[PDB]
């Protein structure tokens, strides 16, 4: 009900796909859950041109990859190729980002713009991601990240209300 | 026939795809300039932009039809605007092929990698994602081992595409 | 009880780790990464504002001890391996940052050549440290460094970088994105370091003389290989160029000076009884000495200079042996400081403490009073 899905956005595999309350799918989004399921958290803002593709078929005899996930208050930036990443709640994904195979994003993370998280890259909680090759830039503040996520959730709710159908 | 062409995917001009080819959703295959040629078992992922270079000038002709090799794993969001490719070449996501190229067999392009215009990539050499033309890391991508790895990658791609085709 | 910290600062690189461990834990370059900055700024600089340097040193030390050491240096001692003739202004700034900001228990500003001598385990040696900025000579005899016998030409890493930048700009061959020479005016330092490590082949004495003869009125030009570069602009670098860049390090004429001649000038200044032991124990350390096929070209050039009439009348027949160290050529100075700090809790007492710094004023540099 509360989830504002855009008209230009596409959600392939509706049974596999999953959208929590107060969600926001921007225009030209692609939540392709044909092969596997895609779980979106509450108050999660998926920005425009975001390719939400399923990680694996989940039909492998041994060591099948985890399909998709997204914690609450997840600020997914525009043009972000989210694939096979278990995003912890309050994860701030950067613009033009790229998630790897079975990448574990921790709580209160801050992915930089134009980043590339590699396969099986376990990011630590309260830490800014940086570099061309994934690495720890520095420890992030708890109060500043929570305030920015609250402001982003309020702004997305206003755009969710009007001008989309 | 015998190629998984998606409904959302777009094709234009002459385009002869090989056997067991997989065209993913929202994939552009603009072959208006010249007749496109996709190899057998070549997987084109979603949001991919297959372009061609306008060709046939008498003195120093610019290009010819972009011939993709067999078992070529083109990742999602990959640009391939007029680049000659070899068999068993794994182009990563968000990549960009040059205006003219010669990608040899057993390749492995990195993510967010700008492949060179008028540059022939050597046989058996994995490209680092960021700064172009990185010579390092070409041992594990050697002719013998890379052929076995690409055969395993082609099997996983065919198995995943078969599961996707079964789901519909 | 307490393993002390070891630091070895410099303009290009910085060796750092724990005292006692055979070789350092890590070696991050001297530059720092700042938010909202086009290029990375070097930490170790001279002749520049005091408060700015203080902030630059704090910024480098902060990024260091978390990544390198994984500990607070407030528990245990530190060994700051300053190269001798490192400006007193820069030492005072280091002393301020270590005591005022961080509040360490103790510090030490000991020389690099004496510690590099502690690695060999001999009391007398002629030493040469070819770093980034300068190529410093300093003979040690029976522990004490003989100070007035010395030499340091501006002919280290930075001189080789400048020559590479000059010669590549004169003869350039970049691919399209073929021709098009001298498109880009300059090139970055990190790339130019990687070119020196990989491409630059050091020539022999006979090859070097043939190159010098060719420059002033061509033999053995090969081999040549291209170097890959970012943004789809591969440049076809030549084989005669990189050999010519290496040759200027050993160029005698019109200065009467080179890396080889600097040892002979240092030996000339030394007294007669000291002379023979320094000649027997000729140690080579530093960054430039890591280049492939360097120690022959030096030893052969040294011998050729001794054969010349001007050095026969003083030096004459001498057994020039190059006793090499346990660790690599760049990381000899650090290993000596690690030996000095780890073993002796006694020799930690001679160094300056926090209690002594506050009341007095400064660590004593080799000066008056
Ligand atoms: N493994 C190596 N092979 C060849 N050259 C090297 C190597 N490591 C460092 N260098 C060169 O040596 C220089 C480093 O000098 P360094 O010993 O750090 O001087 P300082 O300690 O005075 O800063 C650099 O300019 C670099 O080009």
């Amino acid at each position: 009900s509360g989830n504002k899905v855009s008209r230009q956005s596409v959600l392939c595999g509706s049974q596999n796909i999953v959208l929590n309350g107060k969600t926001i799918i921007m225009n030209d989004c692609i939540i392709r859950g044909d092969l596997a399921n895609v779980r979106v958290g509450r108050h999660c803002v998926v920005k425009s041109r975001s390719v939400i593709r399923p990680p694996f078929k989940k039909f492998s005899k041994g060591v099948a990859f985890f399909p998709l996930h997204i914690g609450d208050h997840v600020f997914i930036e525009e043009d972000c190729v989210v694939n096979a990443a278990q995003i912890g709640s309050y994860v701030h994904v950067g613009k033009n980002c790229v998630i790897g195979r079975r990448c574990v994003l921790k709580d209160c993370c801050k992915i930089l713009d134009n980043t590339v998280l590699p396969p099986e890259t376990v990011v630590p909680p309260f830490t800014v991601f940086s570099g061309c090759p994934g690495l720890f830039s520095g420890e992030l503040p708890e109060c500043t990240q929570e305030l920015m996520i609250d402001v982003t959730k309020s702004y997305y709710q206003k755009f969710l209300p009007l001008t989309q159908v | 026939p015998g190629a998984v062409v998606c409904v959302e995917s777009e094709i234009r001009g002459d385009v002869t795809i090989g056997p067991r080819t997989v065209i993913h959703p929202k994939a552009r295959i603009i072959a208006e300039a010249g007749p496109i040629v996709i190899g057998e078992g070549n997987l084109i992922e979603e949001q991919a932009l297959i372009i061609n270079a306008y060709p046939d000038n008498i003195t120093p002709d610019t290009e010819k039809p972009m011939i993709i090799g067999t078992n070529n794993v083109f990742e999602v969001g990959c640009y391939s605007q007029a680049m000659k490719m070899g068999d068993n070449n794994v182009i990563e996501s968000k990549a960009y092929v040059g205006r003219n190229v010669i990608l040899t067999s057993g390749c492995i392009i990195g993510a967010c990698c700008n492949l060179n215009t008028f540059e022939v990539i050597p046989e058996n050499t994995v490209i680092y994602g960021a700064d172009c033309l990185r010579r390092v890391q070409t041992e594990r991508p050697q002719p013998t081992l890379q052929l076995d790895f690409l055969m395993k990658i082609l099997p996983n791609y065919h198995h995943l595409k078969k599961t996707m085709k079964g789901s519909s | 009880e307490k393993t002390a910290v070891v630091i070895d600062l410099g303009e290009a690189f910085t060796k750092c780790g724990f005292a006692g461990e055979t070789g350092p834990r890590c070696i991050i370059p001297s530059v720092i990464k700042k938010a909202g900055m086009p290029k990375p700024i070097k930490v170790v600089q001279y002749n520049i504002n005091t408060e700015e340097l203080y902030s630059y040193l704090k910024e480098f030390i902060h990024i260091l001890y978390f990544r390198h050491l994984l500990v607070n240096p407030r528990d245990r001692r530190v060994v700051v391996i300053e190269s001798v003739l490192c400006p007193s202004h820069f030492r005072e700034t280091l002393t301020r940052v270590l005591f005022k900001y961080f509040e360490v228990p103790s510090v030490l500003l000991a020389p690099s050549h004496l510690m590099a001598l502690l690695t060999l385990g001999i009391n007398s040696a002629m030493v040469l440290d070819c770093g980034y900025r300068e190529s410093l000579v300093l003979p040690i005899y029976e522990g004490i460094p003989v100070l007035n016998c010395w030499g340091a030409l501006p002919l280290g890493g930075k001189a080789l970088h400048k020559e590479l930048e000059t010669q590549l700009l004169e003869q350039c061959t970049v691919d399209t994105g073929q021709s098009l020479p001298s498109v880009m005016g300059s090139i970055p330092e990190g790339v130019l370091e990687d070119i020196k490590v990989r491409t630059c082949f050091v020539s022999d004495l006979t090859r070097g003389l043939k190159i010098q003869a060719a420059k002033f009125n061509r033999p053995s030009p090969p081999p040549n290989v291209d170097y890959p570069l970012d943004g789809e602009k591969i440049l076809h670098v030549l084989g005669s160029i990189r050999d010519s860049v290496v040759e200027i390090l050993f160029e005698q004429d019109n200065e009467e000076k080179s890396v080889a001649t600097l040892i002979l000038d240092s030996l000339m200044q030394c007294p007669i009884d000291t002379r023979k032991q320094l000649a027997e124990n000729l140690v080579i350390i530093g960054g430039t000495s890591m280049l492939p096929g360097f120690l022959h070209r030096l030893l052969a050039e040294i011998r050729y200079l001794v054969e010349k009439p001007k050095y026969k009348k003083t030096l004459g027949t001498k057994t020039f042996r190059i006793h090499t160290p346990p660790a690599k050529a760049n990381c000899v100075a650090w290993l000596g400081g690690a030996i000095f700090g780890a073993l002796q809790d006694i020799l930690g007492s001679r160094s300056v403490s926090k209690e002594y710094y506050n009341q007095t004023g400064r660590i004593p540099d080799w000066c008056s009073l």
